[PDB]
This record gives structure tokens, sequence and C-alpha cells, in this order.
């Protein structure tokens, strides 16, 4: 359908990334169930229409591109001119049809957090996020970024502003926030237990039996407290704003 | 679409306790299984016992000790007992749990309700109002959700007194948490004898502060994916007045949509 969901660093404000957002998410969504938007289920599509690109501009000149399969929502490659690097665990047929007229280039990791974590020797909770973290990336990337401490680095940034945003309506908000006030922020406990049980929140609303999850979802507040979630009516759930498909529930 | 593929399975029957009314779960009175014992709002016990534990069964049936959750009729007012699964009139037994957090006699179409006040108070099967007092949820874990909320040009909602609008989000203000209960309403942090209500059920409703214990429909909520904040009884949202944080008002109103309608817990 689209693939050139563009954003720019420059002079964006909340409602432009917001826009940015939303776009993406109109993307990826392939069916509602229990009311919530789910991804496309990966038996249903041809590796043609299983990627997608978003550009993340920085300038009308310097800016990136990020490949990301739409089954999960995952960044397997990005691509900076005529060269792309295709993550350790990008599917097979990546670089078919990712970025075909370009020198295309295996990366040694992949994009899971604790591989990109064990690489930039920081955490989720020490990279900070924000207008200033992507205008830089978008730098160091182009630029001709060599380093794999850094490039892991930046795509911890990436990711989370990008892929997890368009996953949870909390996460977007905080981004919208820190972009509406110049003001760079580290994930709280909160963003991190969401970003951590995807899986597991998509899997027990698929799954639930009588607005019953059949396993209990931990998560944890910004005070860092448990919140435990095992039902369709517990409030927390509507922050989910794309599940990844898991089954069809039967009817 | 094309080769469809996975089914979820239909053999999970997870136990777990179903609190309602008041942070109160559904208890079988005594450990009482005799048949036509009957089954009561109680405090949810410190620890996991069997009265409090109900396996929901794949046929439909609620059960506690093998015994199932049995009404006694199909009218208005009649209480539901413990009873044996195979002996009482099948279609007592089944019970549908909405994700709403509504449970259902389907044959009756009336609905589980905690209609006392009063912790120990007999459950019956009422007609269904989305009464606050006929609003569940499942899971052992019968904790409120303690959060903030913010909404509109990125304001929290904040209770003065018994009064509610938009205001500057404080991690500090204490009277920017709120309490969300498993019965589905929305309390204040402050004095959980307080419950968000809507005035009236009309358009325009000025939604604000009042006590929990009638347990009304303006008084259940229902937090969506999209957003909205949602009044099950009258078909309508919550609403920052013209989008106008300086009105000072949060009212009821039918969902377009717009920014001034979406909301959002910030753990």
């Amino acid at each position: 359908e689209d693939r050139p969901i563009k954003f720019s660093t420059e002079g964006a404000t909340s409602q432009s990334y917001k826009q940015f957002i939303e776009a993406l998410r109109e993307r990826l969504r392939g069916g509602l169930i229990h009311d919530i938007p789910v991804l496309p289920d990966p038996t249903t599509l041809q590796e043609r229409n299983r990627y997608i690109t978003v550009e993340l501009s920085n300038s009308d000149t310097e800016s990136i591109e990020v490949g990301i399969d739409v089954t999960n929502a995952y960044v397997v490659a990005y691509r900076a001119g005529t060269q792309s690097y295709f993550l350790r665990d990008a599917p097979s047929s990546a670089s078919d049809y990712l970025f075909t007229g370009t020198d295309q280039h295996s990366l040694p990791f992949y994009g899971t957090y604790g591989d990109l974590e064990r690489w930039a020797h920081q955490s989720r909770q020490q990279i900070p996020l924000g207008l200033q973290a992507l205008t830089h990336g978008i730098s160091f990337f182009r630029s001709g970024g060599n380093d794999n401490e850094e490039k892991a680095r930046t795509l911890i940034v990436i990711i989370q502003m990008v892929a997890e945003a368009a996953r949870f309506r909390y996460i977007s908000n905080r981004v919208r926030v820190s972009i509406q006030t110049g003001t760079a922020f580290q994930p709280d406990a909160a963003m991190i237990s969401l970003e951590n049980n995807w899986d597991n929140l998509s899997r027990g609303v698929q799954e639930s039996v009588q607005d019953t999850f059949p396993n209990q979802v931990t998560l944890t507040n910004i005070r860092n407290e448990p919140v435990i979630v095992d039902s369709l009516s517990h409030p927390t759930v509507a922050v989910l704003a794309l599940m990844l498909f898991v089954c069809n529930p039967p009817n | 679409i094309v080769e469809k593929s996975k089914i979820c399975s239909s053999r999970y029957e997870p136990t777990v306790r179903i609190g309602g009314r008041d942070g109160m779960c559904v208890d079988v009175y005594d450990n009482g299984y005799h048949n036509g014992n009957r089954i009561i709002m109680w405090k949810c016990k410190d620890r996991l016992e069997e009265n409090q534990l109900w396996t929901l069964k794949s046929d439909k049936t609620i059960r506690s000790n093998g015994k199932c959750l049995t009404t006694y009729g199909y009218a208005p007012g009649s209480y539901v007992m413990i009873y044996d699964c195979t002996s009482a009139v099948a279609e007592a037994t089944y019970w549908e749990i909405w994700d709403n957090g509504t449970i259902i006699n389907p044959k009756s179409a009336l609905v589980l309700s905690a209609e006392s006040s009063s912790m120990g108070g007999t459950l019956t099967v009422q007609t269904n109002e989305y009464l606050m007092r006929q609003g569940w949820r499942t899971g052992n874990n019968t904790s409120p959700f303690v959060t903030s909320i913010s909404g509109y040009s990125d304001l929290c909602m904040q209770a003065q007194g018994s009064n509610v609008w938009m205001a500057d989000c404080d991690s500090n203000k204490k009277e920017q948490q709120w309490a969300l209960y498993t019965d589905g309403s929305i309390r204040s942090v402050q004095n959980t004898n307080n419950c968000l209500t809507s005035k009236d059920h009309k358009q325009g409703s000025t939604i604000l502060l009042m006590g929990c214990s009638n347990g009304w429909a303006s008084q259940r909520w229902v937090f969506k994916n999209d957003g909205s904040i949602y009044s099950l009884y009258d078909d309508m949202v919550m609403d920052v007045k013209g989008s106008d944080p300086s009105l000072k008002q949060i009212i009821l109103w039918p969902y377009t949509g717009k920014p001034n309608q979406i909301w959002l817990t910030l753990f």
C-alpha cells in the first residue's frame, strides 16, 4: 500500500509526531480482536507486502530509512544513502525487497534489546529519548556511523520512538511530551514493563476465555510496583494500540 | 488473507477470584458447599482460599469446589447459590462474563449483582442496567489500579473537593491520583468513598464526585482502546468541555473522537 511514512526532526511538534505514529499505526493493522487492533497474520501475506519503510529526516538532505516487518513491527534493516545494513536476525527474504538498489550489508547482532544493550554498554533506562537523541541517530547513521557500540545504542532510541510508540498509546504520549517540552527522558519502569510484556499482553487478550487471560500479566507502575492484569475489563489494557497476532479466537 | 491459520485453544479453564462492588469478592458463604447455600459479597481474603476461587469452565459454568454457581430463578431478585452441577436446571448454571465486566445468565438475561453495600450481602440476579453494582473483573489480584489520568492539552484530572477539572500534571499532588476499581468506578485516592459521577444522564451533564454507596450507572466507567472513558448505560463519554480546560468542567458527551475526548492512564 503506502511505505513513504515520513517524519522530520525539523520543526516537528507533538502534533506532527502524533500524525507520524497515527499513519504508522494505520499501515500495520490487519484486524481487530476484542476491539483492539492486531498486526496481520504472517500467513496472510506475501514477502512483497511484508516490509515497509519509515523515512526519518533531519533535513530534506540528511535522513535515514528504517525497514519494518509489518508482521511484528520490528526493525530489521536501516538505510543511509546507497547502503543498507540488515540486523543479524531480520528474516531471510529481507534483502530481497528491502533496500534493493543499495549495497546491502549484514550487521553482527539483532535488534533484540539484550543484544543491542549488550553492544551499547548502556541499558534502556540509561538511554534518553527525545528529538535530540533522534536527531543524533539520524546524523550518526547517515554520517557513515561505523561504530557497533553506537549503532546499537541509536537503534534502541529508534526502535522505542518508532516501533514501541506504535504499539502503546502510553509510549507515544511520553515521546510526544518530550517533544512539546523540548525535554529528553529516560524510560520509566512502566514503559519498560510495557515493552517487555507486549507478547504476553497480546496472547492473553486473544486467548482470554471469560474476560480472562489464561496467564496473568505483571506490569509495573512508575513507582515501580506490581500492576497485575488478567482481565479484559482491567483498565490498563487500554494503553494497547497494536497487538502481535497470536491466534484467532474460536467462534 | 489466504490459507488462514491458528485458532486459540478452548482447553483453557482458569480459576481466579471475581472482584466486584467496592472491591469485594464473590464468596461461597462459610465454605458452605451444601446444595442451596447462599453466595455473598465478602472481603477478598488476604490469602487465596477455595470459597473465593472460581473455575471458569468451558461449558460456561462457574465452579468452586466442583459445585456450580447457580441462580435460584429467572426473575429480578432471585438469589444465586452454590449447587451440584448435574442436579440444577442446566440453564441456571450457565454464565457469560462479557468484555465490559457483566456476568449474565443467558437464559434469564438477568445479571449478577451486589445489591447491598454491606460486606456479606447476598448476590442476586437483576435486570441489566450497567450499574456500578453489576460490574466485575476477574483475576486473583483484586487490587485497584491507582493511576493519574491526563487528557486534553496534556492536563491531568484533579479532584478539588467534590469538583474535577484539568490542571497541570504534578506527580506530587495526591488529588490527581485515582483508584480504578474492580466494579468499574473511578475513586479519589483521598477518600475512596467518592466516585466520579455524572449528575444526570443527559448530554452536557457535568461529571463530579459523589458517594459510591448507591452504585448507580453514572458511577461505572469503561476505558476503551480508542482513549475514551465510556458510560455503558448512557451511550456517552467524558468530555473536556468545548476543548476548553479553562471552563473547569468535564461533562458527558457522545463520542466524536475529538482530542477533548481521549484520555490516558499514566500508571
